[PDB]
């Protein structure tokens, strides 16, 4: 040293397409 | 004022049926636990006789 | 396959008709001009349910529209969509009535219905299965309810295995526009109750409170109002014309939400209400639907379910969708306000899915709720017509065509002890 | 209202506008132009009320034509023709050509005359409408 | 030289049967327009598609099934979709106007008129088939349809053919939660039918494969098209020995008379094993004992009741998958060794297993995962009177106050109908608590 | 493979087939005839199908109009030993017909000569497109 | 065998087909036809995209099935995502 | 009106609290008894080998 959930929407809505593994 | 009450208390007396409910399901299942045990007891001596 | 024929009465019922058939044409894409402009292809499957075939790929609606007094043809066939509706299917004739159920029910209103019912049994027969009849009209004047009731009166007969649904609008005490209308709304509830499958109680009292505090606006003309009880009227035959999961229609509906004859009166309500500037800020979820519906400033009647009890619900939800919420939600209220619904009949609540949802929007939801507390309107109207006639005035313009004067007594008659029958449930 | 303030408040009615004008009607002839081929010969009149800037149809019976015509547009804006929702663009008195072509509620009208208290508020403008305007009327008169 | 007929009834049966249908498409390795895929020029591989699906001789593969059901507007979707080309443009049948949640106009009125259309088409298969075991029924107790037309239907199966198989596979209304008012009138007055027209009925609550799909797979929210493909294998599994090869094979008449013990006594119980998602398969290793304990546990438990306040009369394996049977032996042994579960004294030989080689298959979207082992319960208990004495009990206060009799009597029926259905229940049960007391 | 064990270990524990192998995985279809001395009723076309997963063969025969024989099935999903003999007491791992299969190539299944005469259009471009494993492929080696 | 896979050499009657089905379901409105696709071209050229034909055909409601109906609108009478109107409308008229 | 609701919840929930107190010493009687013939199983086994 010197030298230099994304969307509570998702979570709470549709997952059933897309599941926690697919989220 | 009385009608919050009123809510808490019905909200109070429903939760506490249902702990009624569940507990007397838990003292059935346990007085037929108790007459199995009995009959193995029963067995268990016989057999040693 | 199933048809629905939509009969109007009145210039009230003129001005709902035209926004009704609005919010269909734009649901199922149809330009001002009549021939369809839209992107998908299942808008086409259920067209024949409203719309009527014909040549150069016209679709025109089965609607008979009617009034006594020609000064409301000109207006409707004035508006954005008048030039979609067939002039043969326009009713009218040279005198109206003029706030008065006297005069349309004996003497006016009698030489009409005989070419009314030329009209829709030139249309009812020409279907291939015919589902039922809808009316919307109004009782706060005579010209769509001394004759309303007549259309009634008749087609009942004629038709008699068929279902037949009423947007009545009963009157409210505060936006009361007629002096006489107490004697206008009780001589047709009474001729109403007996000859009718399915009422509800459209009053302007709970659309005014909506669009000023629900949705935020300063100037509610009445297309505005007549956009929010069409979206409930639309949206009560969601899954006729659309697939879905759980198919509804009408007759499937009111199975369950009349257990006798004379328990037909229900509750509307919709549920995607939200203002402009408060649009971006709530988040749409199915909770959220059920739970700013059931307050009861959602309600389209002058009443309160917290006087009464739900004595049946139903709901018709809309757009691609997990069962899974709404049905934990429905069953959380019915745990959670137990003190609210009658005991003597278990699983009260009618559920229907349709997967489409109409334009502008992903989810919505609409109610359809009989309740003991709707009583309330009745109770209201009876004092005032008793107070009216125990001084016998007015008389003169009723017992002068006709009417004897016992027709009160039997009308107090019938709705007193229909408001008794009402009284034993709560 | 809603976006801009917390408390929504009555739009502000323009009525110098409405003060100026007051009862103002400029007409002009169209032809309807539509698919169907006994709509060849249906001749409407425009009005435009300059106070709420405001447009109605009239379409005058035909003697022996077998149409009911009459009242076939009311008092409402026309605001179709390339128009965002956010923003709304209305047909204003500056595109009222001789020649030119409406979209009217999916209609399509071509106006072919206009009315001498036209041509003089032509005149009196003349500055805010376009040069083929000018050239039209020049033309027609 | 075997077949098998599947009749569907309701919107319940034609949304069960798309999906019970398209994996009956992927195991024979069947595509949606209905032959094997033009990139394998020749086929006739193993003849398992013919219990299943006929043979033309243009190549293509027919299903032996029918569907029916009184709403044109569920039944218009398969014209319309994927699987437009495969199935027959008549084995299809479409009513006009609907049941309407209702019994009478189902049974009297309605379903009079098309109940000789499809037993044309009945016939039509029947003689097709050279060697039939029986029908399956899948149908709803909560539909008009399903209770309606389907308690003529059974009547009229029976005398047209007589010593044929009968089963069924019911959707039963859920304690909790249910999409109508009326089916308890629908629920109570289909049963003088199915109880002396059926052979065994297995029942299925949806309620219960709300919460078995959340807690196992850890998919939240899910929708009846992933409830189906559960349901639908089921059926597979069960139909497993019939199609594949296997240690010992399962007939349809087998096991018909292994749970079955009274003619009063043809409600068994349906339950599979194991359930979970891709995540959950690679780390948990799935053992016979591990997939046949969770089958006896009453948390994974298909219908919502619970078989320790009961007793079992008899149960069923079906054991399809990597499985060899000599810890088979050794898991039932163990079974037999928990005093939780409890059986009655007079069946002490209550077991009937099926092994088939093949592990299930998997569809793409699905939410099983890829798994080698399987197992599914068809056993026969007496808690389902628990769900019958709540269900009663709904109907007797309902009908305190003759609500919705006006929507019964005026369509043709008496209401001498309604008295007897509540009697001739209140016999039977009477006949479930009488075989659950021992000597 | 069961037996293994009782030497491996002194404890026997059970066989672990190929978990990976089952998890990636078509099935590979040749088009075969039966060879033996000249015989009247044998003209028969058989299609032999290799599974890939647990490396199995299964033989069969589809049904032909107005012929004195209707085989339905030959083998049913069970794997093929060369006819090398040495069946008992054989040190190593038995010997099994592993998937090389040409065209032309008389495999000689139970005893049953059997001629490879075509291939499935699915298995020609599975031949194609595996060239390292098939020599015989190569469109550069044929010329 | 590889070698003579890989050395391997590789309409009026979908037109036909089209016109006996319009033959036996009576759909001679075709003027409606021309007089809609006048009426809404607004410009010089006589082209227009598959879309705009196709929902023409769709909401007219001709006895014609949809998978003949992309066939038809996908590979002849389309140039470059575009379709005369004459040509097409003069076949298809028996 | 409201005030005997009240009373009438709180009452109710005092005499199903009492129902939960002798579902708990139930629950603790049945386990001690569970305990004791587990017990008595054992050597009786005991004796029995
Ligand atoms: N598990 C499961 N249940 C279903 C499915 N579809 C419908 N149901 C059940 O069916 C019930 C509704 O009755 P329906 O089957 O729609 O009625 P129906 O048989 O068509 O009779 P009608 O409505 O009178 O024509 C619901 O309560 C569901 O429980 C499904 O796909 N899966
Ligand atoms: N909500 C609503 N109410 C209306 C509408 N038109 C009229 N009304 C009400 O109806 C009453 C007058 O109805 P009226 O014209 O006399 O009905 P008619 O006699 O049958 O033609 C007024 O008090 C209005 O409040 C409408 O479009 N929407
Ligand atoms: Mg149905």
């Amino acid at each position: 040293e010197f030298g230099q959930g994304h969307t509570f929407g998702h979570l709470t809505h549709d997952a059933l397409g897309l599941s926690t593994f697919q989220k | 004022h009385l009608e919050k009450e009123r809510d808490r208390y019905i909200n109070q007396a429903s939760d506490l049926t249902q702990k009624v409910l569940m507990n007397m399901e838990d003292i059935k299942v346990r007085e037929t636990q108790i007459f199995d045990y009995r009959k193995k007891i029963a067995e268990s001596e016989i057999k040693l006789k | 396959m199933r048809e629905i024929v939509h009969l109007q009465a009145g210039q009230c019922g003129n001005q709902i008709g035209a926004k009704f058939w609005e919010v269909i044409s734009d649901e199922h894409g149809i330009d001002p001009t009549g021939t369809y402009h839209g992107d998908s292809d299942l808008q086409l499957e259920r067209i024949n349910v409203y719309y009527n075939e014909a040549t150069g790929g016209k679709y025109v609606p089965r609607a008979v529209l009617v009034d006594l007094e020609p000064g409301t043809m000109d207006s409707v066939r004035s508006g954005p969509f008048g030039q979609i509706f067939r002039p043969d299917n326009f009713v009218f004739g040279q005198s109206g009535a003029g706030n008065n159920w006297a005069k349309g029910h004996y003497t006016e209103g009698a030489e009409l219905v005989d070419s009314v019912l030329d009209v829709v049994r030139k249309e009812a027969e020409s279907c291939d299965c015919l589902q039922g009849f809808q009316l919307t009209h109004s009782l706060g004047g005579g010209t769509g309810s001394g004759m309303g009731t007549l259309l009634i009166s008749k087609i009942r007969e004629e038709y008699p295995d068929r279902i037949m649904n009423t947007f009545s609008v009963v009157p409210s005490p505060k936006v009361s526009d007629t002096v006489v209308e107490p004697y206008n709304a009780t001589l047709s509830v009474h001729q109403l109750v007996e000859n009718t499958d399915e009422t509800y109680c459209i009053d302007n009292e709970a659309l005014y409170d909506i669009c000023f505090r629900t949705l935020k606006l300063t100037t509610p003309t009445y297309g505005d109002l007549n956009h929010l009880v069409s979206a409930t009227m639309s949206g009560v035959t969601t899954c006729l014309r659309f697939p879905g999961q759980l198919n509804a229609d009408l007759r499937k509906l009111a199975v369950n939400m009349v257990p006798f004859p004379r328990l037909h009166f229900f509750m509307p309500g919709f549920a995607p209400l939200t203002s402009r500037g408060s649009q971006q800020y709530r988040a749409l979820t199915v909770p959220e639907l059920t739970q700013q519906m059931f307050d009861a400033k959602n309600m389209m009647a002058a009443c309160d379910p917290r006087h009464g009890r739900y004595l049946t619900v139903a709901a018709v939800f809309r757009g691609r969708m997990s069962m899974k919420e709404v049905d934990e939600q429905m069953l959380n209220v019915q745990n959670k306000n137990s003190s609210y619904f009658v005991e003597w009949i278990p699983n009260n609540v009618k559920t229907a899915v349709c997967d489409i949802p109409p334009r502008g929007l992903k989810m919505s939801a609409t109610f359809i709720g009989n309740s003991t507390a709707i009583q309330e309107l009745f109770k209201r109207i009876s004092e005032q017509f008793t107070a009216m006639f125990r001084r016998k005035a007015f008389l003169h313009w009723y017992t002068g065509e006709g009417m004897d004067e016992m027709e009160f007594t039997e009308a107090e008659s019938n709705m007193n002890d229909l408001v008794s029958e009402y009284q034993q449930y709560q | 209202q809603n976006c801009f303030a917390l408390i929504p408040k009555a739009p502000k009615k323009d009525v110098i506008k409405m003060l100026v004008n007051d009862n103002k009607v400029l007409r002009y002839l169209a032809v309807l132009e539509s698919p169907i081929p006994e709509d060849k010969d249906r001749r409407f009149v425009f009005s435009y009320f300059l106070a709420t800037d405001m447009i109605s149809i009239f379409e005058p019976p035909v003697r022996n034509s077998g149409i009911i015509g009459g009242k076939y547009l009311g008092r409402t804006k026309v605001v179709k023709p390339y128009s965002t929702v956010d923003n709304p663009v209305y047909y204003g008195p500056s595109d009222f050509f001789i020649g030119a072509v409406i979209e009217v509620f999916g209609h399509r009208f071509i106006i072919l005359d206009t009315d001498e208290y036209v041509l003089k508020y032509m005149e009196s403008n003349a500055a805010q409408y376009s040069p083929e305007a000018l050239a039209s009327i020049q033309n027609h008169v | 030289m075997r077949e098998c007929i599947s009749i569907h009834v309701g919107q319940a049966g034609v949304q069960i049967g798309n999906a019970c249908w398209e994996l009956y498409c992927l195991e024979h390795g069947i595509q949606p327009d209905g032959q094997m895929p033009s990139d394998k020029t020749i086929g006739g591989g193993d003849d398992s598609f013919n219990t299943f699906f006929s043979e033309t001789g243009a190549g293509k593969h027919v299903p032996r099934a029918v569907f029916v059901d009184l709403e044109p507007t569920v039944i218009d979707e398969v014209r319309t979709g994927t699987y437009r080309q495969l199935f027959h443009p008549e084995q299809l049948i479409t009513g006009k106007e609907d049941a309407a949640n209702n019994y009478a106009r189902g049974h009297y009125t309605i379903g009079k008129e098309i109940i000789d259309l499809v037993l044309d088409r009945i016939r039509k298969l029947a003689d097709q088939c050279t060697g039939l075991q029986g029908f399956l029924v899948f149908h709803s107790f909560g539909g008009g349809t399903g209770s309606g037309f389907t308690s003529l239907l059974m009547e009229r199966l029976s005398v047209d053919y007589g010593k044929k198989s009968k089963l069924e596979f019911s959707i039963y209304p859920a304690p909790q939660v249910s999409t109508a008012v009326v089916e308890p009138y629908n629920s109570i007055l289909t049963t003088h039918t199915t109880l002396e027209h059926s052979d065994c009925a297995f029942m299925v609550d949806n309620e219960a494969i709300y919460d078995i799909c959340r807690r196992n797979l850890d998919i939240e929210r899910p929708t009846y098209t992933n409830l189906n493909r559960l349901i639908g294998q089921i059926v597979s599994s069960i139909t497993a020995s019939l199609r594949f090869d296997g240690a010992l094979n399962v007939d349809l008449t087998e096991f018909q008379t292994n749970l079955v013990p009274y003619p009063r006594i043809h409600f068994p119980l349906a339950t599979y094993a194991p359930v979970i998602s891709a995540e959950k398969a690679y780390h948990e290793q799935l053992s016979v004992a591990e997939i046949t304990n969770a089958c006896f546990e009453p948390a994974n438990q298909m219908v919502k009741c619970d078989p320790r306040h009961g007793k079992y009369m008899a149960c069923c394996l079906l054991y399809r998958g990597d499985v060899v049977p000599k810890d088979v032996n050794a898991a039932i042994a163990t079974i037999k060794t928990k005093r939780t579960i409890q059986f009655v004294d007079w069946c002490p030989t209550g077991f009937k297993v099926g092994i088939n080689y093949q592990p299930p298959t998997v569809v793409p979207g699905g939410d099983l995962a890829k798994v080698q082992r399987a197992v599914c319960m068809l056993s026969n208990t007496t808690a389902i009177a628990e769900a019958w004495a709540r269900l009663d009990h709904k109907f007797d206060l309902m009908y305190a106050k003759r609500a919705f009799v006006h929507w019964y009597v005026g369509e043709g029926m008496e209401e001498g109908e309604f008295s007897e259905a509540r009697e001739d229940m209140a016999a039977l049960e009477k006949d479930y608590e009488e075989v659950g007391v021992d000597s | 493979e069961d037996s293994l064990r009782n030497c491996i270990d002194l404890k026997p524990t059970p066989h672990r087939r190929n978990f990976k192998k089952f998890m990636e995985k078509n099935i590979l279809r040749f088009f075969a005839k039966l060879v033996t001395d000249k015989c009247v009723d044998l003209d028969r076309m058989f299609v032999i199908s290799y599974y890939l997963g647990d490396d199995t063969i299964s033989v069969f025969e589809p049904i032909e109009r107005n012929s004195g024989i209707a085989g339905g099935m030959f083998l049913k999903r069970s794997r093929v030993k060369k006819p090398g003999q040495e069946v008992f007491k054989s040190e190593l791992s038995e010997y099994i017909k592993a998937e090389e299969l040409y065209i032309g190539v008389t495999v000689n299944v139970n005893g049953y000569l059997f001629r490879l005469l075509n291939a499935d259009e699915y298995t020609l471009n599975y031949m194609e497109q595996n060239t390292d494993k098939y020599p015989f492929s190569n469109l550069k080696l044929a010329l | 065998v590889t070698i003579a896979r890989h050395y391997r050499v590789p309409m009026d009657f979908l037109i036909a087909l089209a016109h006996e089905k319009f033959k036996k379901n009576m759909f001679e409105n075709f003027d409606t036809f021309i007089y809609s696709c006048v009426y809404e071209d607004r410009e010089k050229k006589n082209v227009l995209p598959t879309k705009d034909i196709k929902r023409l055909c769709k909401s007219s409601r001709l006895p014609l099935s949809d998978d003949l109906l992309e066939s038809l609108l996908s590979r002849f009478e389309d140039s470059e995502k575009q379709i005369d109107y004459k040509s097409f409308f003069s076949a298809l008229n028996w």
